[PDB]
Order: C-alpha cells, then structure tokens, then sequence
C-alpha cells in the first residue's frame, strides 16, 4: 500500500 | 478512447498490448529513465489529459486487493516515494484490506458500497468535480470537489500482484  | 501511456508507467507494471490493461509484474523492466516516469510508486497515466470540459471513462476492476484509480493533476510528483493523497494531486478510489476507500486525507473514507466490478468516472473540469459510479446500477460511490487549475490525467495504480485495472470507453 505504501507504494500506491 | 483512452490508452495507458507506457513512458509514465512504473517499470514493474505490465501494460497490455492494446494499452487498456495494467497489472503488477514480477520485477522491474529495463526501461529508459524518463522524467515523466513514476520511478517508485506503482502508477501510470493515460496518454491524454484534459484541461476543460466533461469526460467519461470506465474502469473494470479486479476483485483482489491492490489497486487505486481516478485522476491526477499533471504536476503530480513522479520521482521518489510520494504520498498518495489529494494534497499531492491524486483523487482516487482504492481497494485495500478487502475494503473500498475514497482516498481522502489524513484518513481514508471507507465506502460501504458492496462489490465493484466496473466503475464509471465522470470528470467535470467546468464545475470542478470528479465522480465515481458503480455501473450495474450507477450508484454514486464518491465525488471529490476540486478547483482544478491545470491539466488532469486519468490515473491508475496497481501495487500488488493478483489484481488488475482495465479501461473501457
């Protein structure tokens, strides 16, 4: 999710 | 119709031959450095952006976690890890943790909308809004009200294997  | 723009895409993403579909691949492709390429966040834009008028498209969505889509202002930051937030110029829905979210900030807004298969995006640059509807009954999912002040591009992100997004007209 951090890299969305 | 809209197509995904390969030179924007994070090199881990895989774009379909017809440039309508995107998923996350197994490793980073060896692609040219381009200042417009998202080098860390798993994003890709369409090749066409909009500065006026009203525009619709549809996005078929996977049932498994890991996608987000909507619109981004052209000036969205491409290099390094950046927040996925309205302040950074992204206005999106997301499927994560088995829940659908409107990506508001500082806290996301959980949507009690039921299962989604395909979503219609309605961008209105005249009034300043982007809205999302589930196509089976056109129920309203979320609207961001934004005074857009630059060109706005369709935005797609896939940060996990096993899911996908696909553009339809």
């Amino acid at each position: 999710a951090l890299f969305q | 119709e809209l197509t995904l723009d390969p030179d924007t895409a994070n090199p881990r993403l895989i774009l379909s031959l017809d440039l309508k579909g995107v998923r996350l691949g197994e490793r980073a492709q060896d692609l040219p450095n381009h200042p417009c390429r998202f080098d860390t966040n798993t994003r890709v834009l369409a090749s066409c952006g909009f500065s006026s008028g009203r525009h619709h498209w549809e996005v078929e969505v996977g049932s498994k976690d890991g996608w987000a889509f909507g619109v981004a202002r052209e000036s969205v930051r491409r290099k390094g890890l950046t927040p996925f937030t309205p302040e950074e110029g992204v206005w999106a829905l997301q499927l994560n943790g088995g829940q659908y979210w409107a990506v508001t900030s500082p806290e996301r807004s959980p949507l009690s909308c039921g299962h989604l298969s395909r979503v219609r995006v309605a961008l209105d640059l005249e009034v300043g809004a982007v809205s999302f509807y589930a196509v089976e009954d056109m129920r309203h999912l979320y609207t961001f009200r934004v005074n857009f002040q630059e060109r706005v591009f369709p935005l797609f992100s896939v940060c996990s294997t096993g899911t996908y997004l696909r553009i339809w007209p």
